[PDB]
């Protein structure tokens, strides 16, 4: 229920309701038995059925605010220490087997982001 | 033209059950609730360079 709010507020650019989805992840992330929440944070901002993380999911739907969109992503992956796995996902399936996030910015001749 | 007379006049003669089996096209979801039937054709441009903006999927693979 929150993972699909998170990928239409990305895709749209709804820079102020994203902000309070990631604290309602937060909200989430103080309260649990605490033994793998680094590999579940990754769980909640991972398609499980292809591996389309959200920042590939920014990335393929260029909006005229996407680039404040990256950079509140990259701080919150800063804050709890999983910052080399989410800026390194890839996809699973055959047909788009070892794509990557700077990949497709690149293709959408984004300079600045890459 | 000579050709395309042919055609159309061996498509008049066969009977109804044929036509619907060799029908052409697929129905695609173009827009809230609007199916029309559409053909596809593919294309190389090397000059034209553009962000792309207004697709219909993001994935952009032959989807089964």
């Amino acid at each position: 229920r929150l993972k699909k709010r998170i990928f239409a507020a990305v895709s749209e650019g709804c820079v102020e309701e994203l902000r309070e989805l990631l604290q309602d992840l937060q909200d989430l992330c103080r309260r649990r038995r605490g033994l793998d929440v680094p590999d579940f944070l990754m769980h909640k901002l991972t398609a499980s059925d292809t591996g389309k993380t959200c920042l590939m999911k920014a990335l393929l739907n260029i909006n005229p605010n996407t680039k404040e969109i990256v950079r509140i992503l990259l701080a919150f992956a800063e804050e709890n220490d999983i910052l080399d796995r989410f800026i390194n996902a890839e996809y699973t399936e055959e047909a788009y087997e070892g794509q990557t996030a700077l990949n497709i910015a690149i293709e959408r001749r984004q300079g600045d982001i890459t | 033209l000579q050709r395309a007379r042919t055609i159309l006049e061996f498509e008049k003669m066969l009977p109804e059950w044929l036509r619907s089996r060799f029908r052409m096209g697929e129905l695609c979801k173009v827009a809230d609730e609007d199916f029309r039937l559409c053909l596809r054709i593919n294309e190389v441009k090397w000059t034209e360079w553009k962000t792309h903006v207004s697709f219909l999927n993001e994935d952009p693979g032959p989807i089964r």
